RNA sequence: UGACCGAUAGUGAACCAGUACCGUGAGGGAAAGGUGAAAAGCACCCCGGAAGGGGAGUGAAAUAGAACCUGAAACCGUGUGCUUACAAGUAGUCAGAGCCCGUUAAUGGGUGAUGGCGUGCCUUUUGUAGAAUGAACCGGCGAGUUACGAUUUGAUGCAAGGUUAAGCAGUAAAUGUGGAGCCGUAGCGAAAGCGAGUCUGAAUAGGGCGUUUAGUAUUUGGUCGUAGACCCGAAACCAG
RNA sequence: AGGGUAGCGGAGAAAUUCCAAUCGAACCUGGAGAUAGCUGGUUCUCUCCGAAAUAGCUUUAGGGCUAGCCUCAAGUGAUG
RNA sequence: GAACAUGGGUGAUAAGGUCCGUGUUCGAAAGGGAAACAGCCCAGACCACCAGCUAAGGUCCCAAAAUAUAUGUUAAGUGGAAAAGGAUGUGGCGUUGCCACAACUAGAGUCGAGUGACACUGCGCCGAAAAUGUACCGGGGCUAAACAUAUUACCGAAGCUGUGGAUUGUCCUUGGACAAUGGUAGGAGAGCGUUCUAAGGGCGUUGAAGCAUGAUCGUAAGGACAUGUGGAGCGCUUAGAAGUGAGAAUGCCGGUGUGAGUAGCGAAAGACGGGUGAGAAUCCCGUCCACCGAUUGACUAAGGUUUCCAGAGGAAGGCU
RNA sequence: GGGCCAUCGCUCAACGGAUAAAAGCUACCCCGGGGAUAACAGGCUUAUCUCCCCCAAGAGUUCACAUCGACGGGGAGGUUUGGCACCUCGAUGUCGGCUCAUCGCAUCCUGGGGCUGUAGUCGGUCCCAAGGGUUGGGCUGUUCGCCCAUUAAAGCGGUACGCGAGCUGGGUUCAGAACGUCGUGAGACAGUUCGGUCCCUAUCCGUCGUGGGCGUAGGAAAUUUGAGAGGAGCUGUCCU
RNA sequence: ACGGGAUAAGUGCUGAAAGCAUCUAAGCAUGAAGCCCCCCUCAAGAUGAGAUUUCCCAACUCGGUUAUAAGAUCCCUCAA
């Protein structure tokens, strides 16, 4: 119609970062990472194509939340089955696979389209141990706004 | 036990798609320039 | 669209969207949304003294 | 002879019609036109038991070969450009890469990786995405009409006047002739009656309807009356 | 096997049972396009204005008739 | 006729109950907010645009805009669903009084530092049990991303403004205007196309009507022009007359689909050898085996009306 | 005799008066219509209904708070009898029983308890607890209900008062009959009793099995890690 | 019918609001046929397509067409 740059593929580059979850409330640090892994920090951000990078954590066995949540808040799972309720999970969940915690936390703040669950296989969430990605050289984020 | 809606084209050549007939084992004769069947034998081909 | 590009061109000078506006407007500016995306993406050195006009008429 | 029909029309019947067919009987009652100017209706050869093909020949034409003028949709196939096996869908529409094209030449055309928005159509309802009704799909046919009257509006001609009917000599010419009649120019009262006034009644008094005068003939539109009267559909009643 | 009784008529050891797969009245043609205050249907395009689901009477109550509300053209022409 | 807000009757200060009265919206209203929601809040769409300012409601992510500032209130996830009550909950408002009141005890003396009824409160707590699956913050999640105030900034509709155009009704008396243009039952006005007639002028075997395709023209119904197929009629201008326009009536007739290679193929027991032929489980001959057996036997009558015999077949025919 | 003027008489009380001459039954009923209007199920409501509290009067010689529960008041539930008429009358077609289930907690059995007017076995009220169990017969059609004999126990409910395109047809509920009360009669009452046709070849989703195609950065054969998902779970007696 | 890891009603300990005292304001050990684990079966279409040992290896020219190799099938005799 007239003049509006439009991005597309062979135009873009993404590039790696890593953040620290050490002293961070989850939900705070998972808002900040789903507009970068959406790429919504671009001056060039395009709602028809797959603008952004890649995130990476190394301390999911540290994040810590205020308030009686820690006791509460219990996680529900069915399997199509007459009574499969599932809540053996509560709220002290993080000390048995807390790489899920996170990785759901983070996979509840993005669009459910076609484009939406290809933008949440970006994200790689390590209970404590390093990652092995050093062939990527990964930029240290750390510090959030 | 009556159809609700009427099939379309494309999902009644859906279920056409293994609806066909396998090829012949074809068990060429040996020398009579004719052919047998399989583990067969006939008036033209010899073997 | 264009509000969202120059949201993100706007947090790289450490000032908001909202601010950057209200201090735009202030300083006697007549400049389309569409067009202040379009010097974003293109000239960034022309952006970047617009924020100090802006900037400087708060 | 015709501002009548032209093969689902016009007779039920353009052809094998009151015929196929249906009923014990009274009775009911269809479908079906078209080769070419002239049969010159494919001599001959090849594949097949034959049917039917492929050459050849006849012809202006054989995709005019008796499934015979033209040959539209639904439906059924073969080739080919772009696209599709992690995906939730009234299937479109707005924005938009990549890969192929090239027009009635214009800010052209085909395909569509992804994103936003979005619960068919008709009828009946206070209200229908409705789990309320109707339609499998495509084509053809299928519902405010005419005759005579009444009232109102536009148009034109003549104007205190306006105009003819049935007739009669004529291109079934609808122009002449034809003055029985009709409307208007004066109303009021149950009537006799009087009359720019009249009835009222004991009253010229007060009141009611009149008086200050524009109509009329044909045609156009709207609505109504008598006919089936916008179209389709009953249980039932009577006669032979 | 040959005969007789016919539609408000006939037959009936009686059940609204039978009279050609038809019966609280059979079949065929005609009056006849019977009547239907009831349900369904009614075919091309644009422009301007734009309701009502109330009152009264009714063998009337899912029907009709006058008023109330809409539209068009004349008049009087500021009374709204 | 319906809901919502008020003023009453009736019923149980029951009902998405029922009957009147006064308003608004829906009916006949699209657009934005209330997660989805004719009647609730904001606001009335003549048409073009990848321009701007606002309304209700909002500004951590899904998803446009503050992880804004200042001040308090709240420890329950209260926010994000009920009541009589109950109480060593509480931030604010007043008391009352010991200079003892927490360990004294009558059912008397000390030491060291706050105690309580009552009154109005503001926010909490308990009272609080349902059947497919978390299960009313819309979801992830939040100690502020909650509540009560203040001031700001910005986002937000087809509302208003900017720019070009269409129609009206006005106006002035040639184009600037002035205003106006949601719409059902209805009323009024201006048009497009189909078949036939009249008059004038036309086209056509150097190819008419029809049919197929195309990226073309008009504000709509519509109209041209090339190209292929077709082989004899048909347009245009002005006026006239109508069997004048189709998507629905469990509409009438014809053609072709879907269900689907699906249901079915309706009385005795057959087996092999030879023959015929383009082709044989099915036709012809032969041998063995089996079934009916007061009958699937033999003969009169009713009824049907060449089905009877021989020779030749192209299929149609015969549930293969 | 009509007409103007002045009186008179019916009865139209269904009282704006159809012709001032108008009773019933259809279980044999027929056609046109309607969820504008009832019976079954869903939704709203909770008078009645079942629970939970509040005050405690009374019952225990003591102890109103072991237990019982006077009136009165405040709630929850939607499993009873009802109220309203919003979806369905171009059909949402049936009460018990049989076969097969699944969910709840307001707990019948088992379990963990404070407290008893609990010494012990026992048992009464309360709190937590939903994993799995929860019998065979006689009697009317019984969803009820009484009885017999057992058992660790023989709980209460929701799911169209679960389930008929899975079954029966006893109960209702159609045409034939008999008795009883009622009506002049045709009949009604459902008061009883005997006899009475239960239709359908599975297209789409869902579920139970079992294959073909392609994908995973070389192709192939065999052995495997386990993110997930299903199954299991009861209880008695004796020697001690 | 077992063995763990947590827990719910209760039970005490540390120790309070408000000096003495409550199992809560921080902690604590107990603690049930409930809930995870342990037992058994299916499980990388777990598009997040995993891991281990062994076997196989080209002419054209890299339009890839022609092709063979490990292996797989068609066809035949059969049943745990």
């Amino acid at each position: 119609m007239r003049q509006t740059f439009m991005a597309n593929e062979s135009n873009i580059e993404r590039k790696w970062y890593v953040i620290d979850a050490e002293g961070q409330t989850l939900g705070r640090l998972s808002s900040e990472v789903a507009s970068i892994l959406r790429g919504k920090n671009k001056v060039t951000y395009t709602p028809h194509v797959d603008t952004g990078d890649y995130v990476i954590v190394i301390n999911a066995s540290k994040i810590e939340f205020t308030g009686n949540k820690e006791t509460d808040k219990v996680y529900y799972r069915h399997s199509n089955h007459p009574g499969g309720i599932k809540s053996i999970t509560a709220g002290e969940l993080r000390r048995t696979n807390p790489e899920r915690l996170i990785e759901n936390s983070i996979k509840g703040m993005l669009p459910s389209t076609r484009l939406g669950e290809k933008q949440g296989k970006k994200l790689f969430v390590y209970g404590g141990a390093e990652h092995p990605h050093a062939a990527q050289q990964p930029e240290n984020y750390e510090l959030r706004g | 036990a009556v159809p609700k809606r009427r099939t379309s084209k494309t999902r009644k050549n859906k279920r056409r798609t293994h609806f066909k007939i396998s090829v012949p084992g074809m068990t060429e004769c040996p020398n009579c320039g004719e052919y047998k069947l399989s583990h067969r034998v006939c008036k033209n081909c010899g073997s | 669209l264009w509000i969202t590009r120059i949201n993100a061109a706007a947090r790289q000078h450490e000032m908001s969207y909202s601010r950057l506006m209200n201090g735009l407007k202030k300083a006697g500016i007549d400049i389309n949304r569409k067009m202040l995306s379009e010097i974003a993406i293109s000239d960034e050195k022309a952006f970047a003294q617009l924020v100090t006009k802006a900037k400087d008429a708060l």
